[PDB]
């Protein structure tokens, strides 16, 4: 259905496999020339994308306005084929309690993973760091599965980061991160 | 929660 095309849309048009220290990650490009990924990929001075060798523009470590890890590594690029606006479907207000998460990194990559009902944890630790804004959802992740879009048709969650238990935890793409930057 | 990274 449409929220299964938007998912399969946003992963051939936005979507492309970076290659960094940590391995293959979900390469989430916002627009133009800026993507997300991780911060625990270890993105360096040069990363793989879709195999093509590019050197970093600028890579900055957006923290939470709480002077706390974020954990998502803003990726500038000085991309040539300039990725689409996405961030009109990223949202500040989610609404999206129904939420697919499309795996696109090492150990899963063009996966689409229904997680079903999505929820928020808060403020929490992420591998013993302190992480702000997190997303929790009742679905069974592991690792490997981490950098996947955490999407549904017209709202962009964020990336998953990781998992506690049986209950995956994703990055919150809150738009007023993004929709500020140029 | 510590959630791990994936």
């Amino acid at each position: 259905g449409p929220n299964t095309e938007f998912a399969l849309s946003l992963l051939r048009k936005n979507i492309m496999t970076i290659t960094t220290s940590k391995g293959e990650f979900t390469g989430l490009g916002i627009h133009d020339r800026v993507c997300v990924i991780p911060t625990h990929a270890q993105p360096g001075d040069d990363v793989l994308v879709n195999g093509q060798k590019i050197r970093v523009k600028d890579k900055y470590k957006l923290v939470d306005p709480e002077n706390i890890n974020l954990e998502l590594t803003v990726l500038t690029l000085d991309r040539n084929e300039k990725f689409r606006d996405i961030r009109g479907f990223i949202s500040e207000d989610l609404e999206g309690v129904d939420a697919t998460l499309v795996v696109h990194s090492n150990n899963f990559t063009n996966t689409i993973l229904e997680v079903g009902p999505v929820t928020m944890a808060g403020l929490i630790n992420l591998s013993s760091t302190p992480t702000n804004r997190m997303i929790r959802y009742d679905y069974a992740t592991k690792t490997g599965q981490c950098g996947g879009v955490l999407c549904a048709t017209g709202k962009i969650f964020g990336i998953h980061v990781g998992g506690n238990g049986r209950q995956g935890f994703s990055a919150q793409l809150k738009k007023q991160y993004f929709v500020e930057k140029q | 929660l510590e959630a791990l990274f994936q």
